[PDB]
């Protein structure tokens, strides 16, 4: 859709710098390098991708002191981002936030063997929307009868 | 060895784990037909029981899909390879085999007017095919469940290999505890036909 | 003459780790509660609209 | 009103399309479409005979 | 070391229970896709 | 004589002419109960249940409706045509104006029990449901014209299709 | 209809009513032992 | 060179200046108990909220003047506002036709191609597009996540942890993948080895656990007191006895009354062997003593501080004293 959609798009306004020894033009595209990929799907269906509009500096590109334009109010600015420890949860989402095949997550169940205390929880919000998914696939079948894949296909 | 008179079977060390019928499993002895077995030599299944491989022999596991696996053939694997080869060989005899009827049929329904008793396929598996069972374990279908078999043509019913589960036979064998052995009914004049 | 007839049993008869996936499509009864399936009344699940919304 | 040959073909495609025993024929009448989606089980007239429709 | 012909060969008489037409979400489910059924006509198995 | 220096197993051709064999009626008769189940690969297959004579048209205006009812990125149907082929109408007098040659062109699969005939195989992670598969094959069901249901990936538990 | 008219001895019998269980246990007592006193209550 | 504030993850929620101001519009003119007859969702700019086919239509459709609203709109979002902010209002119209409409902050998607600098149709997903789109950074979402509350009455809760991974999923939907994720290095730093960063990693992601539970935990001992009633897990039962125990009821009983952290009411020995001789019977648990039960018949959604403060015996000295006073 078009609406709900920003229009003008601030540029990335570096507040101040995260180290003190300036990471040398060598290093950089040795570093960057690496990050012109990244997986995608996780499985065997991992699925090693491209990313386009890499940028071009990482040792400054967000880890601290970077703003970030989604400059809101009249006061705020681009708001700074302090280091990492300093928000909560992030080395620990670094574990959790990720797509998680249920094929991946239950064989660490039946195994007990969670790297994070919290995909116990990423597990449930799993399978708690896949039963919703049903208990609304047959509280619509009370109504009529929904055939899948019936109708045509394509074009 | 004469190019007219050739062995109709040979002797085969199998390597690989072949599902057929003509086939084996890893690491044992068997008289295959010669046209398989020639295709196995070549294709690295089998090799032919040289005195060395009558110790040991480096089978095949799809793990990592090449002949690392040394399955070594001591007297204690030679007891395993028998009940295990004398086990599949009770599958695949009434797998293959296509046991025949000949029966008497008045009225309509193309029904058997004495119908089939799981004693009366105990009493053709071991009449034509000499596979000797127990007929506790035959499981009919459920259209006769009630009324015995009772219909000419096609039959076919389960038969419950129940003891493969030390013998790890799995995925050589289409399906570890059934079988489908499967009837016939040709039906007959008094002059051929029984019961 | 040669007959075949099975092995005495040295293991449990019906493959534990040895069987074979069901082979239908393992929808279970209670995933859709299709029929075969009894629950105590005070037990009733699953009516977050209709008799859920007021648990008791 | 289509019979739909056997009886086990018969979905009710609308929300006001149900199931009815008209005459020992399960069939489906809806209000709304009204024999746009109605649909009759096959079976014997309501009114058959042993002689004629066996 | 016993095999009881019992436990897992089952000869139940079980009754062809009919798609229930009375709930309305039970008769889609039981709406097992093999009603085309239709071609069982007795055609020519060894001829066209 | 009868079948050898096939033309890849579609039909025999006879060994000292290239003319194909002209076999029997009910040679390969379809009238088995095929022992040997089928170990599919595709995500879902369409499995011969009962036997018959089918041809290629028929198998052919089934893929264009199965095609139909498929998302088309994601799952490939999948047809297999290795099978034999049979012929039709081929004796002489038996064709009409002595015109054997535009009757035996038409070439009929004899298949037994179990045969997969399609697939619906996967692409991608996606993933089906058997009511997403029989509603798929539920187009091209009603036109070949024997009596077929769908069965998961693996090898078909020949226990439960029958 | 059988199993109507005959019980479910009938159809569902394993007329097999040699040895389904007594081969088992004759190999079970072949473990045993057989020794004097066991000749003593036979003697 | 200048770090704002070393502390273990207390940067959670916005400054109270721009936090004070969060919520003078982001608020919830209450409820007034009416039947809603509809609940409308419009983006509208900063203050360019106009008497058109957007707004004015759906009144006009019901035949209000939607002439007025829009300036009773920016009676509230005129000021306090970078320019083109498009904000959601969740316009709410009565049987009496009196509205009620709370205004939100951006749709997050909104934030999300900001943070990234995208327009419309640049971003996707890959399985659609086939690439990632432009990259980012958790730290990035921990502040997009800070605007973005479902009560802007209680900005607090959910946590802010537990809705960056709403934010972070939808980003991977539309094709944004993050660096601590997705990749196979995280974000190169010029301070340390990859193990000194590692190790400077263990113990944050740890220390933020005490952190974070006792936010969890916090939060559970202001919960409505049937929340912190007791729901025995059902990992344990297998799906035979989880089926068998559906059909009578009683055994459902028994198991709660047998595997129930020992309080003021149920140090009654009978009471709970009495439900112990009616699973034997059932030939259910029957190995596990009471403790080993307890510890695995837990509500698992208590957090590991409370958890064990009713874990017996912890919970069994001080059992007795705590009681119904009067
Ligand atoms: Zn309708």
């Amino acid at each position: 859709k078009r609406s709900g959609k920003p229009s003008d798009l601030p540029d990335y306004k570096q507040v101040y710098l995260p180290y003190d020894t300036a990471p040398t033009k060598t290093e950089l595209d040795r570093e960057r390098r690496k990050f012109m990929h990244a997986y995608s799907g996780r499985m065997e269906h991992r699925k090693m991708v491209e990313v386009k509009d890499v940028p071009q500096n990482m040792y400054t590109y967000g880890k601290e002191g970077m703003s970030i334009p989604i400059s809101i109010f009249k006061d705020q600015a681009d708001p700074v981002i302090g280091p990492e420890w300093t928000y909560p949860g992030i080395f620990e989402n670094k574990i959790v936030a990720q797509h998680w095949y249920m094929e991946e997550l239950f064989d660490r169940e039946k195994s007990n063997t969670f790297e994070s205390p919290w995909q116990r929880q990423v597990l449930d919000n799993q399978v708690k929307r896949r039963l919703g998914k049903v208990a609304w696939r047959m509280s619509m079948l009370n109504i009529k009868t929904i055939d899948i894949f019936h109708k045509e296909r394509g074009a | 060895m004469a190019p007219e008179l050739q062995l109709e079977y040979i002797p085969i060390i199998f390597t690989r784990t072949i599902l057929g019928p003509q086939g084996g499993f890893a690491g044992e002895e068997r008289l295959i037909k010669r046209e398989v077995a020639q295709k196995y030599m070549s294709e690295g299944n089998a090799v032919t029981p040289s005195a060395e491989f009558h110790q040991g022999v480096w089978c095949y596991n799809p793990d990592s899909e090449q002949y690392d696996r040394f399955v070594e053939r001591n007297a204690e694997f030679l007891d395993f390879a028998a009940r295990k080869r004398q086990w599949l060989d009770v599958y695949w005899r009434v797998n293959t085999g296509y046991l025949l009827f000949g029966r008497q049929s008045w009225g309509q329904g193309w029904l058997l007017n004495c119908p089939l008793r799981k004693k009366d396929i105990a009493q053709k598996l071991w009449e034509q095919y000499k596979v000797r069972v127990d007929p506790r374990l035959i499981e009919f279908r459920e259209k006769d469940r009630r009324t015995g078999i009772q219909d000419l043509g096609h039959n076919w019913c389960w038969l419950y290999l129940p003891g493969a589960e030390e013998l790890a036979i799995d995925r050589e064998v289409y399906d570890n505890k059934r079988v489908k052995v499967r009837m016939h009914i040709r039906k007959m004049s008094s002059y051929g036909a029984l019961y | 003459e040669r007959y075949y007839a099975l092995p005495h049993l040295r293991g449990p008869s019906m493959p534990v780790q040895l069987a074979q996936p069901s082979g239908k499509y393992p929808s279970g009864k209670f995933t859709q509660m299709m029929e075969d399936v009894a629950i105590h009344p005070l037990q009733k699940p699953d009516a977050r609209y209709k008799h859920n919304m007021y648990p008791a | 009103h289509p019979g739909l040959v056997p009886r086990d073909k018969l979905k009710l495609h609308c929300e006001f399309c149900r199931f009815h025993w008209v005459q020992d024929t399960l069939v489906v009448r809806c209000a709304a479409h009204p024999k746009e989606h109605n649909q009759r089980e096959i079976w014997l007239e309501p009114t058959w005979t042993w002689g004629k429709q066996q | 070391a016993t095999y009881d012909p019992a436990a897992f060969v089952s000869d139940d008489i079980k009754k062809d229970v009919r798609r229930p037409f009375w709930s309305r979400r039970r008769w889609a489910l039981s709406d097992n896709f093999m009603v085309p059924m239709s071609p069982k006509p007795k055609n020519t198995i060894k001829d066209e | 004589l009868r079948p050898s220096s096939l033309l890849r197993a579609y039909h025999y051709v006879h060994p000292k002419t290239g003319r194909p064999i002209r076999q029997y009626r009910k040679y390969g008769d379809p009238r088995f109960i095929n022992n040997e189940v089928a170990l599919i690969k595709g995500l879902f297959a369409l499995i011969t249940t009962d036997f018959g004579m089918v041809t290629q048209s028929q198998l052919e205006n089934a893929r264009l409706a199965i095609l139909r009812r498929m998302p088309r990125g994601s799952f490939a149907l999948t047809m297999h045509t290795d099978y034999e082929e049979f012929p039709v109408v081929q004796k002489s007098p038996e064709s009409r104006m002595g015109a054997g040659k535009s009757n035996i062109h038409h070439f009929a699969y004899k298949f037994t029990t179990g045969v997969p005939l399609f697939e619906i195989t996967a692409l991608s992670s996606r993933r089906l449901n058997q009511a997403e598969a029989e509603g798929i094959f539920l187009a091209g069901r009603s036109f070949i014209p024997l009596q077929t249901a769908v069965v998961p990936r693996g090898r078909v538990d020949e226990y439960h299709v029958f | 209809n059988l199993n109507k008219r005959y019980g479910a001895p009938y159809v569902a019998k394993g007329y097999a009513s040699l040895d389904p269980r007594c081969s088992l246990d004759a190999y079970s007592s072949f473990q045993q032992t057989v020794t004097s006193a066991d000749m003593k209550k036979a003697l | 060179p200048k770090t704002v504030n070393i502390e273990p993850g207390s940067n959670r929620f916005l400054d109270p200046n721009v936090e004070a101001k969060a919520k003078d519009i982001f608020a919830v003119p209450e409820f007034p108990n009416k039947a809603v007859l509809h609940n409308w969702r419009f983006f509208i700019k900063a203050g360019k909220a106009a008497t058109g086919p957007p707004v004015g239509q759906e009144f006009s459709k019901l035949g209000l003047k939607a002439m007025d609203f829009a300036k009773a709109f920016n009676d509230r979002t005129k000021p306090h506002f970078k320019d083109d902010i498009e904000l959601i209002v969740r316009i709410q119209v009565y049987f009496d036709k009196s509205y009620i409409f709370r205004i939100e902050p951006p749709p997050t998607a909104w934030f999300l191609l900001r943070a990234i600098r995208k327009k419309r149709g640049e971003t996707g997903p890959v399985v659609l597009r086939g690439n990632y789109c432009a990259y980012l950074t958790l730290e990035m979402c921990y502040e997009i996540a800070k605007m973005k509350q479902m009560s802007w009455g209680k900005v607090e809760y959910p946590p802010i942890e537990v809705r960056v991974r709403r934010v972070v999923g939808q980003a991977r939907r539309m094709g944004i993948a993050i660096i601590g994720i997705d990749t196979v290095h995280s974000s190169p730093v010029k301070g340390m080895t990859e193990k000194q960063y590692l190790e400077e990693s263990e113990k944050h992601r740890k220390v933020h656990m005490i952190q974070y539970e006792a936010l969890k935990a916090k939060e559970l001992e202001s919960a409505p007191l049937i929340e912190r009633l007791h729901r025995p897990n059902m990992a344990p039962l297998t799906n035979t006895q989880l089926e068998e125990g559906l059909k009578d009821a009683n055994l459902l009983n028994a198991l709660w009354k047998s595997s129930h952290p020992k309080s003021l009411f149920t140090q009654d020995t009978r009471d709970r062997e009495m439900a112990r001789r009616y699973l034997n019977t059932r030939g259910w648990f029957k190995e596990m003593t009471p403790e080993e039960m307890r510890v695995v018949f837990l509500n698992y959604r208590l957090p590991k501080q409370e958890d064990h403060q009713r874990q017996l015996n912890m919970t069994n000295g001080q059992a007795q004293s705590q009681a119904y006073w009067s």
